[PDB]
């Protein structure tokens, strides 16, 4: 089925690969080359995935977990059963990501939008491979790589964490969580804003982007405006996902010592090392 | 390459906005700031005006007063030394009342005292604030989901360091004021209550987080990617949706099979974000009072 | 156990939340219709909301959704295959005709208000005090196509006054008329203004307003339109 203004768009044109060939929708979903390369992947992936619980022995969300080969396989296959599922199942999801991105440009140029949502999508798809395949190869193992299970991966985020301490100590997830922070709370704003001005009291008109400005100004002495709200939300959300990436592809690499202790650095500075008081004196 | 719409490239400015009037009290609006032109290549470059009435001095004041009141006690902990007071900046910490003291106010000042003082100078600036949030959208006739947007992040925030130390029996509890002090009462809370990764609470208030990063980031790419149809405007598109409306929703619905609304959208975005803290309050308002420990919770409970 | 009560609850509570989310975000093209624009069999399992009604400001009336759905306009496509699901090829010129990437909608043909009932979107001649503040000033400089051809030159900018940025740029061709491009779509250089989107010979085919001091919600509609299928449509016989 169509929404009622949605036949004028469905044209063809737009594709990367194939031609006319996939130009096609099933339903909602527009098809494309990329489309049956996401069902390939994501359908052969899952496929292991299931097949990989047989291997471990269980059909339960909670406990199916995929992991990767042994700190001993350095960056070589393994046995099915001991990991080689793992590496060939990131195969498959780097290959479904990658393909959905491309299957988002795709749509774009039908629309005739902008390519700002794939991109977007491009820094999750690249904090993944950081963890599944930059960390790893630059550590020398696929075992540092975190395993497939909804608790496993817990542990795996607790355990690769305290290895260094506190993991709160690590600058760059320091600067990735107050990104994080401050997305949720210009979401929670900007949604409120938006609805505030649209919603307005009982019997009163719908306010302008005027009032939206005002409201701002009135409470906090400024206001970004309404093409900023949305280059705020789009920057605060890729940075936190970029200084994400960026904590993890230098812990165990270039830092691997607690992260508590990086921070003597600034304490031992000769202008102030050696004075007494303090908490450091 | 094509212009993305991330940077102006063009700067226009007129006379200075000094906004709309409806009920607000004019008496009480300052005069414009200046005009940041820096800022003018990402959002609006004009400062100003703000509105200050009794209960915005009243929370300004307090917030200071909140804030010297721990500054001072950085410097007694740093000797009066301005270079070790920078050198350990981050390590200085205004500590709550050891549990000895329970939940009273009789602790010396260098022992919780002080910690209760700006406490309650936080106390009243929050919720001053919060009746500002309120105030200033009745003054303008617009819907008051900004104050309970901001409700669920005071939600928190009071069972962090109020109703949970009450609930408990002690202020000793509660969040010290101190930059890496307070990194550190996060990490031993978790230890004390079995791990809160455990807290399905807390799991949950990682999902609305990240899915708070997830939306936006799909919102904002999307507004952006039909700004070249005025997609940005979007109270109007709610009121006449046009072709940057109906681009957008086909871009979502020909991906993953629904789409939002301009209206609609900015629904799941305040839900979206106010679910952080209001699963997050809940998780922790249960730790210690109810379940000890998440792990153990885990095992009988799911 | 309380916490496990809390939980259940609130799974119970998100469901229900979910729930209203997806209708609340049905209030714009439901019901869904076959490509022949009838009503679609399968609606899904979400109901329509209840209709709910926005005051427009300064007289403009209501508005009430979901309500009765009509493209309001004639759409120069026609089916490609015997069953659901494939394109539709364009029966014409589909930057002429409106679909596409080159699609409008029926916006309504009056122009965007700011909160004190003027125009939101002025030429800056006729804006009181408005000026470049910073950035390349693009007034004067020629424009060019995507087959690097001029294809005209500045005369304006059309700027939002509450919102102070600019929107338009108001372009005059060979023949002395002008055209209005949108601001997301040109490259202000130094020494031009460059448009991707469009070759020089498919500028006097962008839609023209009726009155040179405004712009009505259908004229933008129409222009933005049409400049961002270009990015399909000229690409073939141009760049
Ligand atoms: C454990 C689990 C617990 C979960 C916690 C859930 C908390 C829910 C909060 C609900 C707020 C309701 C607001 C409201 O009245 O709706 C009008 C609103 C109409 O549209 P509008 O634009 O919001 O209206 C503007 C007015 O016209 C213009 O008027 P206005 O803008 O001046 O009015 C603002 C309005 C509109 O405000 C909102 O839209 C709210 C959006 C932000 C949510 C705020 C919640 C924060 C509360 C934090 C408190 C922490 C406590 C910790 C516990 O808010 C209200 O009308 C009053 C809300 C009172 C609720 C607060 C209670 C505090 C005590 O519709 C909704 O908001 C619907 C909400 C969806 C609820 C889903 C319910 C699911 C039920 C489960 C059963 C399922 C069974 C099957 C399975
Ligand atoms: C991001 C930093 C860390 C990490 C740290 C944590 C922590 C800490 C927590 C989670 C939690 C979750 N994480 Mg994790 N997680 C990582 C990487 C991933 C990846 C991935 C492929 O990279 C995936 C799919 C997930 C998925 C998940 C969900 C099971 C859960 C809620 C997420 C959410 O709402 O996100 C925002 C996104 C949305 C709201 C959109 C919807 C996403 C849906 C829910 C994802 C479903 C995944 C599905 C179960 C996977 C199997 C797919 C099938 C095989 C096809 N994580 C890395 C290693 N993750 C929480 C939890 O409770 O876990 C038990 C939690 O507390
Ligand atoms: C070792 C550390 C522990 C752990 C211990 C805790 C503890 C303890 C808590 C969290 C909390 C949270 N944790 Mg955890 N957490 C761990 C692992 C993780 C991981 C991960 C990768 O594994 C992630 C992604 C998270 C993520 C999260 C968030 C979802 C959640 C906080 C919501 C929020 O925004 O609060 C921030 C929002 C607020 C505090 C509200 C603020 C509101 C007030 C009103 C604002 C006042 C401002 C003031 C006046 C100053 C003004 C200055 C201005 C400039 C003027 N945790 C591990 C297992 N985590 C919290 C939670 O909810 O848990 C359930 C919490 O208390
Ligand atoms: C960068 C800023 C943010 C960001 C941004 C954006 N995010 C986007 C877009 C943008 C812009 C899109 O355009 C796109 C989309 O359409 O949205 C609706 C997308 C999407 N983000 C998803 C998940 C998501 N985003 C997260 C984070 C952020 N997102 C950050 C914070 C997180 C976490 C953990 O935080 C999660 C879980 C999907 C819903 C969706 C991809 C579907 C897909 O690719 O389908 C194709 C693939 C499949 C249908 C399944 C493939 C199955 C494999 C082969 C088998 C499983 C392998 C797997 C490793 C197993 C893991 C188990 C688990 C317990 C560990
Ligand atoms: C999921 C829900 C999200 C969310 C939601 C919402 N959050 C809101 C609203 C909503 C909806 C509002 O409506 C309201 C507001 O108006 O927004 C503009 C508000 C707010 N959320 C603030 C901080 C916050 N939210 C956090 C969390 C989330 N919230 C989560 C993620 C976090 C953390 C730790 O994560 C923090 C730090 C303030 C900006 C503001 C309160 C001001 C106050 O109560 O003031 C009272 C204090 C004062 C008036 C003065 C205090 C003096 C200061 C220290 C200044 C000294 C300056 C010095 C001289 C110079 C240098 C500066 C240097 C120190 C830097
Ligand atoms: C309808 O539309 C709407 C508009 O228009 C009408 C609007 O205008 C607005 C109004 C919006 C605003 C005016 C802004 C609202 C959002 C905020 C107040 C938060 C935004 C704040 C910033 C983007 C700037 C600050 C961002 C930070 C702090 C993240 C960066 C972090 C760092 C680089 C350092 C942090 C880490 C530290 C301190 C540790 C030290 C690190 C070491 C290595 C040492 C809204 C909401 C809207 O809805
Ligand atoms: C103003 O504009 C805006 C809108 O519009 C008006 C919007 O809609 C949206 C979109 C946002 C929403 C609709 C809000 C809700 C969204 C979230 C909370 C994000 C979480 C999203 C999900 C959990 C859904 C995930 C579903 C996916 C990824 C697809 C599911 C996949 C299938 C079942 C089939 C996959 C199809 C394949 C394999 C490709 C080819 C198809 C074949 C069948 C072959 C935004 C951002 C927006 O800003
Ligand atoms: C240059 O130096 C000068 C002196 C000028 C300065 O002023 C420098 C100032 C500083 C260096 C200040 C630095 C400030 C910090 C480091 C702040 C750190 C604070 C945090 C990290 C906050 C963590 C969370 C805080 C929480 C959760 C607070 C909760 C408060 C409660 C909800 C309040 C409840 C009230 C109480 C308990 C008092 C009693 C209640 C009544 C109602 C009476
Ligand atoms: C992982 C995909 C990242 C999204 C990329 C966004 C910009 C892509 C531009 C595509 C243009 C392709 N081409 C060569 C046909 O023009
Ligand atoms: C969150 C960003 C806060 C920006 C604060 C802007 C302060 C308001 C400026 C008021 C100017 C008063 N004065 C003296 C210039 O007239
Ligand atoms: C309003 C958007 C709704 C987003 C849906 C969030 C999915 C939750 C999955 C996280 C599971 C948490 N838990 C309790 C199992 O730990
Ligand atoms: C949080 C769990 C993620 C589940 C993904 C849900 C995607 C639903 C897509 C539904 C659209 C398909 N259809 C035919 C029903 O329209
Ligand atoms: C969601 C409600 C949370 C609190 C419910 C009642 C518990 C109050 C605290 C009592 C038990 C605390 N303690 C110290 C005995 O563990
Ligand atoms: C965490 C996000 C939850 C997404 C909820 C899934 C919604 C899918 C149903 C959409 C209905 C599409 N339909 C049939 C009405 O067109
Ligand atoms: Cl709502
Ligand atoms: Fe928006
Ligand atoms: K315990
Ligand atoms: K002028």
């Amino acid at each position: 089925a169509l929404l009622s203004f949605e036949r004028k768009y469905r044209v063809p044109g737009g594709t990367l690969v194939g031609g006319n060939l996939f130009d096609f929708w099933v339903g909602p979903f527009y098809v494309g080359f990329f489309g049956v390369a996401t069902f390939f992947f994501a359908a052969l992936g899952i496929i292991l995935i299931a097949w990989s619980a047989v291997l471990q022995g269980t059909w339960n969300p909670q406990l199916i977990s995929v992991y990767p080969p042994a700190l001993e396989y350095g960056l070589g296959g393994a046995p099915l059963a001991k990991g080689g599922l793992w590496q060939i199942i990131t195969i498959c999801a780097t290959g479904a990501f990658v393909s959905w991105a491309l299957r988002e440009v795709e749509i774009c140029r039908k629309l005739g939008i902008g390519y700002h949502i794939p991109f977007a999508f491009a820094f999750a798809i690249l904090a993944y491979l950081t963890l599944v395949l930059f960390r790893p190869v630059m550590m020398g193992a696929w075992g540092y790589a975190f395993p497939y299970g909804i608790w496993t991966h817990l542990d795996w985020v607790s355990n690769t964490g305290y290895t260094y301490g506190n993991f709160h100590y690590n600058p760059a997830h320091m600067i990735a969580h107050t990104f994080f922070f401050t997305n949720a709370l210009a979401l929670a704003l900007h949604g409120a804003l938006v609805l505030s001005a649209a919603n307005p009291e009982k019997g009163k008109e719908m306010r302008t982007p005027d009032h939206e400005d005002t409201f701002f100004r009135d409470l906090v002495g400024y206001s970004i405006g309404t093409l900023g709200i949305h280059r705020l939300g789009l920057l605060l959300s890729l940075s936190a996902v970029f200084f994400s990436a960026l904590c993890m592809i230098i812990t165990g690499t270039i830092w691997f010592d607690q992260w508590v202790d990086w921070w003597q650095w600034w304490v031992k500075l000769p202008w102030w090392a050696n004075i007494p008081g303090g908490i450091n004196g | 390459a094509e212009y993305q719409n991330i940077f102006t490239q063009v700067q226009v400015r007129g006379p200075a906005d000094l906004g709309m009037t409806e009920d607000v009290n004019l008496a009480n609006r300052s005069g414009v700031g200046p005009f940041s032109t820096l800022l003018g290549w990402f959002g609006n470059a004009q400062l100003g005006p703000i509105y200050l009435g009794s209960l915005g001095v009243l929370s300004l004041f307090s917030g200071l007063m909140w804030f010297f009141t721990i500054g001072i006690w950085f410097w007694y902990q740093a000797g009066w030394n301005p270079a070790v007071f920078l050198r350990d900046l981050f390590f200085f910490s205004l500590e709550p009342p050891a549990p000895e003291y329970g939940l009273s106010f009789a602790a010396p000042l260098k022992e919780g005292g002080l910690w209760l003082i700006a406490s309650f100078f936080m106390f009243v600036a929050v919720w001053s604030w919060w009746g500002r949030t309120y105030l200033r959208a009745q003054a303008l006739g617009m819907g008051k989901h900004t104050a309970w947007a901001f409700l669920s992040a005071i939600w928190l925030w009071m069972v962090l360091g109020f109703i949970r130390p009450i609930l408990m029996g002690s202020w000793s509890e509660a969040v010290p004021y101190g930059i890496f002090s307070h990194l550190d009462w996060t990490n031993n809370f978790s230890l004390v209550h079995g791990n809160l990764h455990y807290n399905p609470f807390h799991g949950l208030s990682i999902a609305f987080l990240y899915g708070s990063a997830l939306l936006f980031a799909m919102h904002g790419a999307t507004i952006l990617a039909v700004s070249r149809f005025g997609g940005e405007r979007e109270l109007e598109q709610i009121a006449d949706r046009g072709t940057a409306a109906e681009r957008a929703a086909l871009f979502w619905r020909w991906t993953m099979g629904f789409n939002a609304t301009m209206e609609g959208i900015h629904r799941w975005a305040i839900w979206m974000a106010v679910l952080v803290t209001l699963t997050g309050g809940i998780g922790i308002l249960l730790s210690g009072t109810v379940v000890d420990n998440w792990y153990v919770w885990g095992q009988n409970h799911g | 156990d309380l916490a496990s009560l809390a939980i259940y609850s609130f799974w119970i509570f998100l469901a229900g939340l979910i729930y209203y989310l997806q209708t609340e975000n049905m209030r714009e093209g439901y019901p869904l219709e076959n490509e022949d624009g009838t009503p679609a069999a399968n609606q899904g399992p979400f109901p329509l909301p209840k209709p709910k009604t926005f005051i427009l400001p300064h007289g403009r009336g209501t508005l009430t959704v979901p309500g009765p759905e009509s493209e309001d306009r004639p759409i120069a496509l026609a089916r490609t295959a015997v069953s659901e699901g494939f394109p539709h090829a364009p029966t014409g010129d589909p930057m002429k005709d409106g679909v596409g990437p080159a699609s409008w909608v029926a916006r309504r043909d009056l122009p965007e208000l700011d909160g004190h009932g003027h125009n939101k979107i002025k030429p800056m001649k006729a804006a009181a005090g408005f000026h470049v503040s910073a950035g390349k000033n693009p007034i004067g400089l020629p424009v060019r196509g995507c087959d690097l051809e001029i294809a005209g030159k500045v005369v304006d900018i059309w700027v939002d006054i509450p919102e102070q940025m600019a929107r338009f740029l108001e372009v005059e061709l060979k023949d002395g008329s002008t055209r209005l491009l949108p601001m997301q779509m040109v490259k202000v250089q130094s020494n031009r203004v460059h448009v991707n989107a469009l070759s020089s010979d498919l500028f006097a085919g962008i839609p023209t307003i009726k009155s040179p001091t405004e712009v009505t919600l259908l004229e933008e509609d129409k222009i933005c339109g049409y400049v961002a299928g270009g990015l399909m449509y000229a690409a073939p016989k141009r760049k």
